RNA sequence: GAAUCAUCGAAUCUUUGAACGCACAUUGCGCCCGCCGGUAUUCCGGCGGGCAUGCCUGUUCGAGCGUCAUUU
RNA sequence: AAGCUCCUUCGACGAGUCGAGUAGUUUGGGAAUGCUGCUCAAAAUGGGAGGUAAAUUUCUUCUAAAGCUAAAUACCGGCCA
RNA sequence: UUGACCUCGGAUCAGGUAGGAGGACCCGCUGAACUUAAGCAUAUCAAUAAGCGGAGGAAAAGAAACCAACAGGGAUUGCCCUAGUAACGGCGAGUGAAGCGGCAACAGCUCAAAUUUGAAAGCUGGCUUCGGCCCGCGUUGUAAUUUGGAGAGGAUGCUUU
């Protein structure tokens, strides 16, 4: 119902693109830490991987 | 019903009571100096206020969101002297 | 060590056969007040943790649930016949658990308990 | 030339705000609110069923207690409280779903659309929580839930049930995963062509 | 479960709709006074979770005050800061706590709950009748709050040494040169 | 006095009691 | 890129069938109210007491 | 003090106060502890007349 | 002259340009006290008057703010 | 039933002062309710009750194309 | 109304808050000792703090961002002794 | 035309509340310099003195996001000891705790997170013949139950008011 963040909505574009290195830099950057970039990577792809199956 | 009214009024009387009453240059040198790159520059132009409408809402709110929409970036020295440089007229 | 004002933050104790009388009447108060009860509750048999004090044993806060079950005491009464309860400690090892089993054994045969009103 | 109240032009200028912004999905679904002849009929339905008042409570406490002094089924009313709705509805008890369009947190609604959605039962916005407490005895309510009725009006409730979620249903379906907003005016339209 | 909702629309605070409310909310509390009065909170599960109750005698006040730096920072907190000016506006009530509503690049937005002390719904309610006792006047002028217990490391454990049992204190107890009869 | 801990003090009143020496 | 994007209904495209907690009904919604029995009670007290 | 020396100079009583204690010393009532309680005696000897356990502590 | 008669000291340190006594602040509500002068403080403490109400207080206390009349009294 | 008595649960309690109708360096100047006396429905003088602020609850009044409807 | 026992049924636990970078202040304490200010900004087999070379972060112990609470403690002030 | 709902205001309307004082002890903010280092600048003095705000008879703290590596302890608080140890430092001047142990005292709890939903069962005010009548608050959530070394719901059979 809420959607995604600016820098949530720029990882789901990299994944998408499939710049998962970059996704996964920027994720770092903004969170500060490799465990949370690495799990918010993980929400975003799950979302990606729903969305396509819903599509 | 289109408001179009209302808003002429709302914008006459905001321009009368007007009536009545360096961090580019930072970015500048950050980009030219080997320091930030393209990526980085958009990396860091994702801000808070990312994605503002601007065009469809009237002008005295969007004066109040320019004045109150102003992040605080680290400047330099060589930035103060070169907008001062710029801004030096004949 | 006298760079600071120990003039301004000395304190004396002149006091202290006055405090000790006012702690005896202030559990002999206690006392009045709790007339048939003794002063204070009972606690369990507990061991002080480091290497250094192994081998000694000492009073804990509370006696444990399973220690109450195991004595037939049930956790709402307990302390109500003056029983302290902790629901924090665990027992961790039967010597300890039968060790404070015993202890409460012991208090239920020498307690005279008196009915209500 | 004349000065206005300052709550007054503060109030105008929220409503110009509110037409001109770009408005997200669960607001944009929200000031989609659905036909005359809907609102009326469940209108009168739910007046049919309307909770019964304190005087007349108080009245039938009363006549319970001289019944004593010298037999029922389950009450069927309206079902009524944002926490009371959404529990009945995530245990799929709730026939239908009546939400008010102007909740001014809005927030306490963003997710009952979806949740209604996803649940399967059938829900619609209606306007005014006035209206919806004064179904209910009260001032103001958020959420209005029909969960069962009794048999008379079994057939009407479901028949309401259709027309809904086919009628307004599957005609704010087809356009509510967008963005709304863009109305600007005449004085708009120079103003950005200036800019 | 409408405020387990809410929680959750708290926590990912940054969507889009939350961002839009909070920017519509933002520019009304701009256009109000510094300080003004609720009578339904922005948040009422945050105001819920806090302890605000739906009786007579409990009120929400919103407040702006300026962010920034005091390089000597203002040790105290701007929800202290904001809780102190509620304070001294309406001295009558008891700041039984605050909670962050808002925020702007010059002002950051409060909500604080207060509670009558002379209602006697408030008298009666056990549950408040410790806020009705005298000892709790001025709170936050004494840091009493949640911000005030923050601020002044009300913690356990050895990170707090210092500050568990009271800064000064602490000090005056170290610092005592205590001298017995039978030295 | 709040209704739970007036239960409990009706239920689980503080007992008159003495131990043997 | 575009600003404002179609939102996807990937979560609430599936219907689901079942209702979300398992705790057992209690007896109170099938059985009448003590609340009322309690209250009608009083009112027969008050009645007698006149 | 200058608030005692005007207590001194004012022809006004001296308000003396009782020793009033908020926990009574010794026991009262229609009871066995109370009536067989010896006032110049201690806790500990009183209870060791009564026969029962004062402390049951260390 | 520099100073005039203050309403509420009573004293003649009521400076006249600006309106402000210089023992009291008689336009603050507050009365001047400060640390830095225990002379001052103590000659402007409270037991330099005539307690008009503190000196009724204590014997209230000691009775128990007990209200009514002794039994049987005209 | 004395006392420059003791106790003290009942009263009186001038102007100021957090100081509160406005002014304050004048025993000055105001407005609402009632009374009194002196030619008195009109004039005069005096007296009693009153009139600070911010906030909470309740009562009442008002404003707002903010907003809902209302042909059965 | 209440305490329990049992179970082919359930068991919600606090967000601009943690955390990262950074300036100030403070401490015996850059695992930043604690706190405040600015930018970014969380998780749900989660989080915090510790133990450990023992062979991979094994193991230990607690649940932060809501609140109340007498007694042991200080006392050049108040009523007295 | 009318009547709601929401918001914002007025009333010399009714009921209350905040000032100031005191400040020995207490809780916060803010915060020096002299001196020492035989000069002095980091440091020290000092997280003190002055200044500002806020209570009580005590205040504060307080029931672990604790201590610990235990054969475990078990809210907070004060004394002795730990100890001039660890640790930090123009490694000079110096600064400087804490666990454990012996004691004094010892008391545990309320919430938010649930649907009473077979019945808002809750509460404010004024009107009283003082017994019960209204008005309003409130469903954007007041009663009862529940707070994670738990609990709820049924069955079950004992025991308490
Ligand atoms: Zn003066």
């Amino acid at each position: 119902v809420a959607g995604l963040a600016p820098y949530e909505r720029r990882v789901i574009e990299l994944l998408r693109n499939g710049k998962d290195k970059r996704a996964r830099k920027f994720s770092k950057k903004k969170l500060g830490t490799f465990g949370r970039a690495k799990r918010k990577c993980e929400e975003l792809q799950r979302i990606i991987a729903e969305s396509r199956r819903a599509h | 019903e289109d408001g179009d009214q209302l808003e002429r009024e709302l914008d006459a009387m905001y321009e009368h009571y007007k009536e009545r009453k360096a961090e580019a240059m930072t970015l500048a040198h950050q980009l030219a100096t080997g320091e930030k790159t393209k990526a980085d520059l958009i990396d860091e132009g994702y801000n808070k206020y990312a994605f503002k409408q601007k065009e469809g809402l009237p002008d005295w709110f969007l004066e109040d969101e320019a004045k109150h929409d102003k992040p605080i970036k680290p400047i330099t020295k060589e930035a103060a002297q070169a907008i001062k440089e710029k801004l030096r007229a004949l | 060590h006298f760079r600071k004002h120990w003039q301004r933050r000395v304190r004396c104790h002149f006091d202290q056969p006055g405090k000790k009388v006012t702690r005896r009447l202030a559990r002999r108060a206690k006392a009045a007040a709790l007339a048939p009860r003794p002063v204070d509750k009972l606690r369990p048999i507990v061991r002080c943790p480091t290497v250094k004090y192994n081998r000694r044993t000492r009073l804990g806060r509370g006696f444990t649930l399973e220690e109450l079950k195991a004595a037939g005491i049930p956790r709402l009464l307990a302390p109500t016949i003056g029983i302290a309860v902790d629901h924090r400690r665990k027992n961790l090892s039967e010597e300890s658990l039968a060790a404070n089993v015993q202890r409460l054994k012991d208090y239920k045969a020498r307690l005279i308990l008196f009915p209500r009103k | 030339m004349v000065k206005w109240p300052e709550y007054i032009r503060l109030q105008r200028q929220k409503k110009i705000l509110r037409m001109r912004l770009k408005v997200p999905p669960a607001i944009a679904q929200f000031q989609y609110t659905l036909d005359k002849n809907l609102a009326a009929q469940a209108f009168k339905l739910l007046n049919k069923y309307r909770p019964e008042t304190k005087q007349e409570k108080k009245e039938r406490l009363l006549r319970e207690a001289t019944a004593i002094k010298e037999v029922s089924k389950k009450p069927y009313t309206v079902k009524y409280g944002l926490n009371h709705v959404v529990g009945l509805i995530e245990n799929k008890k709730a026939s239908l779903v009546l939400i008010a369009n102007d909740v001014d947190p809005i927030e306490l609604v963003v997710f009952l659309p979806a949740l209604c959605r996803k649940m399967g039962i059938p829900y619609a916005i209606i306007k005014g929580k006035a209206r919806l407490g004064t179904l209910v005895h009260k001032k103001t309510a958020a959420v209005v839930a029909i969960t069962e009725v009794r048999s008379e009006d079994k057939n009407e409730l479901a028949k309401l049930i259709s027309a809904v979620k086919e009628g307004y249903l599957e005609k704010v379906e087809d356009t509510r995963k967008r963005w709304g907003g863009g109305i600007m005016g005449f004085k708009a339209q120079k103003r950005e062509e200036k800019r | 479960g409408a405020l387990k909702y809410l929680e959750e629309l708290s926590k990912k605070k940054q969507s889009d709709v939350v961002r839009f409310l909070l920017r519509v909310r933002c520019w009304e509390y701009r256009q109000l006074n510094v300080i003004h009065r609720a009578s339904r909170p922005s948040r009422p599960d945050k105001a819920r979770r806090l302890g605000y109750k739906a009786k007579q005698g409990y009120v929400i006040y919103r407040v702006r005050v300026r962010r920034g730096g005091r390089q000597l920072k203002y040790q105290r907190s701007l929800r202290a800061t904001a809780e102190e000016r509620v304070g001294r506006r309406c001295s009558n009530l008891r700041v039984l706590n605050s909670y962050w509503v808002n925020q702007d690049s010059t002002y950051k937005y409060y909500e604080v709950i207060l509670v009558d002390p002379n209602h006697k719904a408030i008298r009666r309610d056990p549950r408040i009748n410790w806020i009705c006792n005298p000892v709790h006047k001025h709170r936050e002028c004494r840091g009493l709050t949640s911000t005030g217990k923050k601020s002044r490391g009300l913690n356990k454990g050895h990170r707090f040494n210092k500050t568990r049992a009271g800064r000064r204190k602490t000090w005056k107890r170290h610092n005592t040169l205590s001298l017995w009869r039978y030295r | 006095v709040l209704e739970k801990t007036k239960k409990r003090l009706t239920h689980f009143p503080q007992r008159k009691y003495a131990v043997k020496a | 890129e575009d600003p404002y994007p179609d939102t996807v209904e990937w979560f609430t495209s599936v219907e689901e069938k079942m209702p979300l907690s398992a705790a057992p009904e209690p007896k109170r919604r099938f059985i009448p109210s003590k609340n009322e029995a309690k209250q009608i009670m009083k009112l027969v007290r008050a009645i007698r007491e006149g | 003090r200058e608030l005692q020396k005007r207590k001194r100079r004012s022809s006004r009583p001296t308000i003396r106060m009782p020793n009033r204690r908020k926990k009574a010393l010794n026991p009262a009532g229609n009871n066995i502890i109370a009536k067989s309680w010896n006032k110049k005696e201690t806790l500990s000897q009183n209870y060791t007349r009564f026969g029962l356990v004062a402390k049951l502590g260390k | 002259k520099t100073h005039g008669l203050c309403r509420r000291c009573g004293r003649r340190s009521l400076h006249n340009q600006k309106k402000v006594c210089a023992s009291c602040g008689y336009p603050a509500a507050k009365t001047r006290k400060y640390n830095w002068s225990e002379k001052a403080k103590r000659r402007k403490v409270t037991g330099t008057g005539r307690m008009r109400y503190l000196s009724t207080v204590p014997r209230r206390f000691k009775n128990g703010f007990r209200t009514g009349v002794p039994k049987g009294a005209r």
